[PDB]
């Protein structure tokens, strides 16, 4: 009959007979062990009239990464090309971009740009830049990349998913908008060096950042932090802040450990209408709002701590199997611990809780002392007239672990050590919480009202480098040469909603960076994670980075003026982050200081003064598949990952397959965490802010295929004996 | 390793009316005419080889 | 070889079908003679002897062949 | 606001029929966020809080048109019977009636609800001539 479809334009086609094998023998023209007969065959498509092609081609991607394996995980490069040829082809349906300016200029008064890059370069120059960016560069993507990028991480109405960009113009686009406000004498030299790290895949950047870049809502930050006392008017302008703030992907610490016990109302009136219960409810609400910018949904952390009179009865709130009255299962709770908790357990102390309110003197010197602190915990014990609840700790400890164990969201906060490596200066402001995803740390003032300058909340600005992209660590310099001044124009140039936000991050300036791939340049170097060989391998360059990160900050910041509160650091004193380091026995790992460059501090101490903070350990999960590296520190699950999403089933796989098919370790294969727990410390040496570990255990290599209660407490314990940091999942397996 | 074997292996005998070959008449009107025209021009070349 | 090669050419030369049509085919009898012939003895007329052209037809044909611290 | 009025034995009338349909977003993103179900969660745990004083505890009610786009899809959510997606069952909802809908319904005319904002001069309009 008519065998017609609906081609790219609308008119009605041939009947595909031919032309068919064009497109997937142009895809696979260098590959090898490719089954392009089965491809073209197990599509499986209905063909019947009324067809559009470019639906044709949605399923015969959808039904080509189907059938992936690590028999033939050859053909998932044949999946990204043809992705990123539907991609061309949604855009402008030929294969030829314009020459950045008919792109540009064309598309400006579309409003999904910023109505000022026109206006801040020259048309003359624009051209001759222009002949730096030759697409052949875009076929070696994979399909776990191009997959997520289609989804959300380029500028595309999310109503009709009409895309209007590239994935080629994006890295030009943000570099030539990060360098603005510059002399226009370097600059047009200056973007080529950031085009060329962030195309070879040498530099990773968040979604924050790539979500966000020309685009007119000037929001680039990725995490902030929020405590409130006990006030109503505090309470109603933090909820009006986490209400407001969320709106523009944001990421919330929220503290809420001062509110009110359950005792009595001086006044006249009900103690605190049971407590936190029903109070937690609204800040639950307001979490679960718009879109965080339109890519993903939010979800907030709170904390409180240990001691409060409503004990964990109110931890059992993320709890499946129970009443409606008060199992709220929407945030990652958080409870803080000190030096001193557990060692009352240890003893066997019944620790007895207490209201916060009631009594003076104790919430600050829960961080600040441990002199007046014990003093007064025991004078209570002794001062009968006040209203407390004791209870033994082994009771207490059990519930929370198999709270913990059951939801496997419960994180916690190792206080002691939040201030005893911290560069801030631990005398005039500590740290309160954490983010969401628990890698951040920096002083929090609460506030009455939002237009009121007295409180200052804070926020950060991530990124990533390579670890495994490159061939020797020596150029690192001039990489970070580059992105952490880039990353300083980033800073003057965004907005802030809150009125009192800008004044906090316009001092401070903190910021942090990390990495996204590990497991790759650990193989290359020819060392595992069960027995320990990395335990000091990765001193010997990733020990240096640390170190030679803030020689790029001096050199690039010596003349850029001051931190406004630089004073506030306890770097600002003249000793370096190179032994302030309180280690087990730091000789776990022993290896020479290599890098003590002592210049460095001197310089600093001269004129050095740069940002707060210098770097972190995210685990850029959502990230670090452009790259299609490594998801954070943690190992893969296997050799290929298998993943799932609201888009559907992806099958990503480990960057060289072929030649090292059998160099890694499967997480299945390593079951003990004292690897983990040994490296994540190793990397303590020299981390400056943070890092989202993680543990995970197989309940097939226990007794009775039933989780322990001591086995994983030890894990804990050694855990909090060296290389303490924040928690996270259980990370079970079923 | 000879008919010793193979033609002892040869056990896998079949009527070939015993099998139910019907729905080919019911697919085989709807198609293209080249494609019947390749498939009876296999067949020959099967069945004269 | 090229006798049949030719011959799978009059068969094809009015249209085209999902699966294969000349290329594929090709392929796939150049490398089933590059297979074949390694048996007897004889040296390898064809270069390149890569993979399978087409490999689900492997599927099918008889794979049952014959502390205080 | 409510959070810091109900404390002094108060009684609240909130009404909150002008936020958003489930159309679109101009400068790119979701249009509501599914509209009015999440956001009424909010003045829910709002109201429920400490006692109006000392002696009970306060209920506010909410109001939105009939006209709504969100029809009365939502009004189920003071169902007993039903998933826990939308019933907060703790408010006293509310809905408004003119001369001329119980016209339009006497007459057999099929009433179409629309969006709030994505039309101009209908609201005010709603309760002006
Ligand atoms: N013969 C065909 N008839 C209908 N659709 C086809 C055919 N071949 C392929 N398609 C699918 C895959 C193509 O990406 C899509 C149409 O893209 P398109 O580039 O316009 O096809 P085309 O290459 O034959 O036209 P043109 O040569 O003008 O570029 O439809
Ligand atoms: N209406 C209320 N009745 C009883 N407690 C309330 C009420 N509203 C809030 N609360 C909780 C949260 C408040 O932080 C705390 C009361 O402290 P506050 O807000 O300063 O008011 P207040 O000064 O009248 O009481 P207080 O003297 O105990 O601080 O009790
Ligand atoms: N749904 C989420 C997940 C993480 N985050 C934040 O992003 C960081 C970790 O996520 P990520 O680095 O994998 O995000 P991407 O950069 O990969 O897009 C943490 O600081 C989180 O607070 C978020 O805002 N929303
Ligand atoms: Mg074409
Ligand atoms: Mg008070």
């Amino acid at each position: 009959t008519d065998l017609k479809v609906t081609k790219r334009d609308g008119r009605l086609e041939a009947i595909d007979l031919d032309k068919i094998h064009r497109v997937v023998t142009w895809a696979a023209e260098g590959l090898e062990n490719v089954s392009v007969s089965q491809v073209e065959l197990k599509s499986h498509i209905q063909f019947y009239n009324g067809i559009r092609t470019d639906d044709i081609h949605e399923t015969i991607i959808k039904a080509a990464a189907d059938l992936i394996s690590e028999d033939t995980p050859d053909y998932q490069y044949l999946a990204a090309r043809l992705a990123i040829f539907h991609l061309r082809k949604i855009a402008y349906g030929e294969y030829e971009p314009p020459h950045l300016y008919n792109h540009v200029k064309k598309l400006t008064d579309a409003g999904k740009y910023d109505r000022h890059i026109l206006e801040d370069y020259s048309r003359e120059e624009f051209d001759e830049l222009n002949a730096y960016i030759d697409h052949e560069r875009d076929m070696s993507f994979s399909y776990a990349a191009v997959k997520q990028l289609e989804g959300k991480y380029l500028v595309q109405n999310r109503v009709t998913r009409q895309i209007y960009e590239t994935p080629q113009f994006l890295y030009v686009l943000v570099a030539m908008c990060l360098f603005s406000k510059y002399p226009k004498e370097a600059r047009l030299d200056y973007v080529k060096r950031f085009y060329d790290a962030v195309s070879t895949f040498k530099v990773s950047l968040p979604t924050p950042i790539m979500s966000g870049v020309r685009t007119p809502t000037r929001q680039f930050s990725s995490c902030v932090l929020i405590e409130c006392d006990d006030s109503l008017d505090s309470i109603n302008a933090t909820t009006s802040a986490i209400v407001k703030y969320v709106s523009q992907r944001a990421g919330i610490g929220i503290n809420a450990g001062r509110i009110r016990g359950l005792d009595s109302e001086i006044r006249g009136g009900e103690a605190r209408h049971t407590g936190c219960i029903p109070f937690f409810k609204m800040f639950q609400a307001a979490v679960k709002s718009c879109s965080q910018g339109g890519v993903r949904g939010g979800a907030a952390t709170l904390f409180y701590p240990l001691w409060h009179i409503e004990a964990e009865s109110l931890l059992v709130l993320k709890n499946n199997r129970g009443v409606e009255d008060n199992r709220i299962r929407q945030l990652d709770y958080g409870v803080q611990i000190n030096r001193l908790l557990y060692t009352r357990l240890i003893k066997g102390g019944n620790i007895t809780l207490f209201s916060p309110n009631e009594v003076s003197g104790l919430y600050e010197a829960f961080f600040a002392d441990q002199d007046e602190f014990e003093r007064l915990y025991t004078k209570y014990e002794q001062d009968p007239n006040i209203r407390k609840r004791i209870i033994p700790a082994a009771d207490l400890f059990s519930t929370l672990m198999q709270e913990r164990a059951g939801t496997g969201r419960i994180y916690i906060q190792n206080v002691d050590h939040c201030n005893t490596h911290s560069p801030f200066d631990p005398r005039v402001a500590p740290v309160h919480q954490s983010n969401l995803c628990m890698e951040i740390a920096l002083p929090t003032k609460p506030l009455d009202n939002i237009n009121d300058p007295d409180g200052e909340i804070a926020l950060c600005t991530l990124s990533a480098f390579n670890l495994g992209a490159l061939n020797s660590l020596d150029e690192l310099e001039g990489l970070a040469d580059l992105t952490v001044r880039a990353l300083d124009a980033l800073l003057d140039y965004q907005g802030y909603p809150v009125e009192a936000a800008r004044t906090s991050t316009m001092d401070r300036r903190s910021l942090g960076i990390g990495v996204i791939n590990y497991a790759y340049y650990l193989a290359k170097n020819g060392v595992r994670y069960s027995d320990g060989s990395a335990l000091g391998l990765t001193h010997r360059t990733f020990e240096a980075i640390q170190y030679y990160l803030l020689k790029a900050s001096a050199n690039l910041a010596k003349e850029y003026g001051a931190c406004t509160l630089f004073n506030q650091t306890v770097y600002s004193q003249g000793k370096l982050p190179i032994d302030t380091y309180k280690k087990d026995l730091d000789a776990v790992c022993g290896e020479p200081l290599h890098y003590d460059w002592e210049s460095l501090r001197a310089d600093i101490v001269k004129y050095g003064l740069r940002n707060s903070t210098l770097t972190a350990l995210m685990p850029s999960e959502t990230s670090s598949q452009i790259a299609n590296a490594t998801n954070g520190i943690e190992p893969p699950r296997g050799l290929v990952t298998v993943k799932a999403s609201k888009d559907g089933i992806l099958k990503q796989v480990v960057p060289e397959f072929e030649t090292l098919k059998n160099a890694y370790e499967t997480l299945w294969q390593l079951p003990g965490n004292e690897g983990y727990l040994k490296l994540v410390g190793v990397m303590q040496k020299f981390v400056d802010q943070a890092i989202s570990a993680n543990t995970a255990y197989d309940p097939g290599k226990f007794e009775g295929n039933k989780v322990s209660m001591k086995q994983m407490l030890k894990d804990l314990l050694t855990a909090y004996k060296y290389g303490v940091k924040t928690l996270y999942y259980h990370n079970t397996r079923d | 390793v000879f008919e010793k074997l193979i033609e002892k292996q040869l056990s896998f005998f079949w009527r070939p009316e015993e099998i139910d070959v019907s729905r080919d008449r019911i697919d085989y009107a709807n198609l293209p005419e080249h494609e019947k025209h390749i498939f009876i021009s296999n067949l020959k070349y099967q069945t004269l080889l | 070889a090229e006798q049949e090669k030719e011959w799978a050419a009059y068969l094809f030369k009015d249209g085209s079908m999902i699966g294969l049509n000349k290329e594929i085919l090709s392929q796939y009898v150049e490398y089933i003679t590059n297979l074949r012939m390694q048996a007897v003895g004889l040296p390898a007329g064809f270069e390149g002897a890569n993979q399978n052209p087409i490999p689900w037809i492997n599927a099918w044909l008889s794979s049952d062949n014959v502390d205080f611290e």
